[PDB]
C-alpha cells in the first residue's frame, strides 16, 4: 500500500551512519547496516539499512532509491541494487530503511547500490544460518515435499503490527563549510539550516541564519559548524550522535514483519521394512541429514531418537504391545508383531 | 571530550509474537472422552462423555 | 496531479494593503518549501522570500524587510503574501513555486502558480 | 606515491606467460596468475600476476592498466578488477605486477578484468584460509572488540624493504610472421625486433632486422622465428624462457611488502561465575569456537585449555592458593577461595 509509504515520507530522510568495511575499511556511508534480522526459516532476511528505497525526492515511484549524498537528499533510479551473503541474494523488496531478500547461509551480509560512478557498499559481519523446517536438514527450498507450518518474513508492503522509533536527528557536526574571508574564520550557512559553531574560546552556543565570521579565532583548525535542521527526522540508531531533541517518540511501521506461512519441507526416500518377525529391520537412504524417532507403546516408552546421515540398517525389538517410528516429515506408523512360529510345542 | 553514551536495553523481538515457548503449569485437571455405543437394533450414536 | 493556485489578478493604488495567497493541490504532504518570486514586466526575475509549511522557517531577501511579509496556514496549506503599504515599484507579475525538501538546501522549483499580477499605479 | 611506478616503469612490461583454467581450459593469457600470497591475519591476501596496472603507455595515471596483447603492450582504464575465492573480493591496491585484495575464505583464486569485447579471466587452485587473531575464531572482522597485534599485506603504494629480481626476458617464439611470398618461406620482422629464426637446415642463428626470406623449403610448418627484445625487461618467471644471456639482475620493489599492524578480535561475551566456595562454576556461552585456558597458582600450574565452541559449563577445583583463568580474549582473571562454613567446630 502507498498510503504507509506517505506516511514514511512525513518526517523519514536517509543520514549517514558510520559502516565497517566499506568495501576495503571503515567509513560512514550512505547506506549503512544496522539489525539485519535472519530468522526465518526458508532463508528469507530483512536489513534495515540507512537508505530510503522506494521514496524519490518527490513521491513514491518504487522504482527509485534515495540516499543522503552529504549535504543533500539525492534520489536515483534503482539500477543495480545487491546483497551478498556467500553469493548474490535474490532480493525481493525494499521499503523504507528496510530491504527484504533471499540469501545462502554465510557469516557476513553486505549491501551495495550504484550511483554509476560509485558503489557505496556496506558490509557488516553477522552469521546467517538457513534453517529448515521439520525434521530433514536439507539446504535449499525443494521443488516438492509437504507443507508444514513455518514462520518467514512477509513480502507484503506494510503492516501495523509492530514499529520503530523516529526521534530529531543529532547536530550533524562539519568543516567543509568553514572558509577564510580575508584571514579570518568564515561560518557560510546552506541558506535552509541554523548552523551552530563551536570554536577557539567559547562562543553563541546557538548558532545564526546569517552567514558570520567570528574574531576570537583566524585559523578553521580551532573551529565547527553543526549543521542542523528540524524539518526531517531520522531513527534513532546507535551509530549517530544524539541531540538535544529529546521529545518526538515518532513511530513508523516495520514493513516486512514476521509470519506464518507453509513452507515445503524434502519428503526423503522411503525405507526397505523387513518385518522379521520379534522384530523390525529398517534399511533406511536418506539424502539429507534425517531423523529418525521410534517409542514402544508400553507401560516403558523406550525412545530411540538419532540423525540418519548415511544409508543406515537399524533393527528394532517390536513387542506384542507395539511399536511406532517417524522418520524424516513422513507421518508416524504402527506396527504390532508377535505371533512368530520359530519352534513347535508338539 | 569526558563523554560517551552507550545506552542499550532489553526487549521483545517481532517474531515473539510469531514464535515463543509458554510455560504452563499443570494439575491433576479432569479427563473425558467422545464414545460410540450400539444396544440391539439401534444404529451407532455417539457423544462426548 | 499537483497543482499552485493562487489569487486572480489584483488592481490598486498605492497606499493601502494588500494580501494575496499561493495554495497547494495534489499533494498530501506540508514538508514543502514554498517561496515566492517577483517578475517585473519586460524583466528578469528576483527571489523574494521561502517559507517551510511544517514550521514556518522563513527565508528572506535582504532588501524587502517590513515592505512584504510572508505567512502560513496549516488547515488549508496555503502561504499568505502581505504588503502593509503598496509603493509604485510593486507592479508586476509574482509567482509562488514549489521546491520539496532536498536536504539542507532550498534545492529545485519543481511545479509554479499560473502568476498573480498586481497593478498598483496612481 | 608517484617516483615508485616511475622506477617499476624504466624496464618492466607485461608478458603472456601461462595460467590454467583461464575460463575453461588451460590457454596463454596476459593475466597469469603466479605466487598467490595469503599470509596475513583478517583475509588481506595480496595476488601477483603478469599485467602491469596502474601506469600507462606514456605516464602512470593511477586508474590504467598495461598488459600485452600479443605483440603489442596495450593500456586500458580499469573498468571492473574482478577477484574472486569463493565469493568475490573487494580489490582494495593494485601496482605493477601486484594486486591487494580483502577476499574471504576458499579453495580457489580467480582474477580478472574486462576489455569490453572479452574477458581474459584466470583462475588457479590455491588455499586461502581465514586467520582470526588471538584466542577466538571469528569468521571476518567484526566492528568491534580487542585492539591485537596482527600482520597484513601493507596497503602502503610504496617501500624498499622487499625486492624481486627482473631479467632480460627469453626468446619469444612465433609463426604468425611468416608468410609464402611466393613459392618460399619470408619472415615479417616487425619494425623493431631482430627477430631470429631456425628452419629445416641450420639457418642464421642470430636474426637480422630485414625481411628475410630462405629457400631452404617451402613450408613455414618446418620454420621458426623467435621474435626477441633487448629494450623491456620481464620479471624472471618461471612459466617464461630464460634468455640465454645470463645478465642483468635488476632489482624491482615488492609493493605490499607486510607489516605489524593493529587487528579488531572478538570479545567473547561475558561469562557466568558462580563462586560456590570450595570450587568455581563457570558459564560459559560463546557465539564462536573460543578458547579458555586456567592454571593453578602454586607449587604446580596442573593447565587445563580446551576449545568452547557451544555453551557449556566447567568446574574448577580452586584451592587456597588461587587459580588463573582467562576465556577468549579477555584479559585474565584470578581467583582465590577458602575458608567455606560447612559445619562448625563446636
Amino acid at each position: 500500500d502507498l498510503d504507509t509509504h506517505f506516511t514514511q515520507y512525513k518526517l523519514a530522510r536517509p543520514y549517514i551512519a558510520d559502516c565497517p568495511n566499506c568495501g576495503h575499511s571503515r567509513c560512514d556511508s550512505p547506506i549503512a547496516i544496522e539489525e539485519v534480522r535472519g530468522d526465518a526459516h526458508a532463508g528469507v532476511i530483512r536489513i534495515q539499512t540507512s537508505a530510503m528505497f522506494g521514496l524519490k525526492t518527490d513521491g513514491v515511484d518504487l522504482a527509485y532509491m534515495s540516499f543522503m549524498n552529504g549535504k543533500t537528499q539525492k534520489s536515483i533510479k534503482i539500477d543495480n541494487l545487491h546483497v551478498r551473503t556467500s553469493a548474490p541474494c535474490s532480493l525481493v523488496s525494499h521499503h523504507g530503511y528496510y530491504i527484504l531478500a533471499q540469501c545462502p547461509p554465510g557469516d557476513t551480509v553486505t549491501v551495495g547500490f550504484h550511483d554509476g560512478p560509485n558503489r557505496h557498499t556496506c558490509t557488516v559481519a553477522h552469521k546467517v544460518e538457513f534453517r529448515p523446517v521439520g525434521r530433514e536438514k536439507y539446504r535449499h527450498p525443494p521443488e516438492h515435499g509437504v507443507e508444514l507450518p513455518c514462520n518467514r518474513y512477509t513480502h507484503k508492503r506494510a503492516d501495523q503490527g509492530h514499529y520503530v522509533e523516529m526521534h530529531q536527528p543529532g547536530l550533524v557536526a562539519d568543516h567543509s563549510l568553514l572558509s577564510i574571508h580575508s584571514a579570518k574564520v568564515k561560518i557560510t550557512v546552506p541558506s535552509g539550516a541554523q548552523v551552530k559553531y563551536y570554536c577557539k574560546c567559547p562562543d553563541v552556543r546557538k548558532g545564526i541564519t546569517s552567514s558570520d565570521h567570528t574574531t576570537t579565532c583566524t585559523d578553521v583548525k580551532q573551529c565547527r559548524a553543526y549543521l542542523i535542521d528540524n524539518k526531517k527526522w531520522v531513527y534513532n540508531s546507535g551509530r549517530l550522535p544524539r541531540g538535544e531533541g529529546d521529545t518526538f517518540k515518532g513511530k513508523l511501521h516495520v514493513p516486512f514483519v514476521p509470519v506464518k506461512a507453509k513452507c515445503i519441507a524434502t519428503l526423503a526416500p522411503e525405507p526397505l521394512v523387513e518385518h522379521k518377525h520379534r522384530t523390525l529391520i529398517l534399511h533406511l537412504h536418506p539424502d539429507h541429514p534425517t531423523l529418525l524417532t521410534t517409542r514402544s507403546l508400553g507401560s516403558d516408552a523406550n525412545p530411540t531418537r538419532q540423525w540418519i546421515e548415511r544409508p543406515t540398517t537399524v533393527n528394532f525389538t517390536v513387542t506384542g504391545e507395539g511399536l511406532e517410528y517417524t522418520w524424516g516429515n513422513h507421518p508416524p506408523k504402527r506396527v504390532w508383531a508377535q505371533e512368530s512360529g520359530e519352534g513347535n510345542p508338539h | 571530550e569526558n563523554t560517551q553514551m552507550s545506552e542499550a536495553y532489553v526487549e521483545r523481538s517481532e517474531e515473539c509474537s510469531i514464535d515463543h515457548a509458554k510455560a504452563y503449569k499443570v494439575h491433576t485437571g479432569t479427563v473425558q472422552a467422545m464414545v460410540n455405543i450400539t444396544y440391539g437394533s439401534v444404529s451407532w450414536r455417539s457423544a462426548d462423555v | 496531479v499537483v497543482q499552485l493556485v493562487q489569487s486572480g489578478a489584483e488592481v490598486k493604488r498605492p497606499g493601502e494593503s494588500l494580501r494575496i495567497s499561493c495554495k497547494t493541490s495534489g499533494y498530501r504532504f506540508t514538508d514543502i518549501w514554498i517561496n515566492w518570486v517577483r517578475q517585473r514586466p519586460g524583466k528578469g526575475l528576483e527571489w523574494m522570500g521561502s517559507i517551510y509549511l511544517d514550521d514556518s522557517d522563513i527565508r528572506f531577501n535582504p532588501s524587502f524587510q517590513g515592505h512584504v511579509t510572508i505567512s502560513a496556514d496549516k488547515s488549508t496549506s496555503t502561504t499568505y503574501l502581505q504588503w502593509s503599504s503598496l509603493k509604485a515599484s510593486d507592479t508586476a507579475t509574482y509567482f509562488c513555486a514549489r521546491s520539496v525538501w532536498s536536504g539542507y538546501y532550498i534545492g529545485w522549483f519543481d511545479v509554479w502558480g499560473p502568476g498573480v499580477l498586481v497593478t498598483v499605479s496612481s
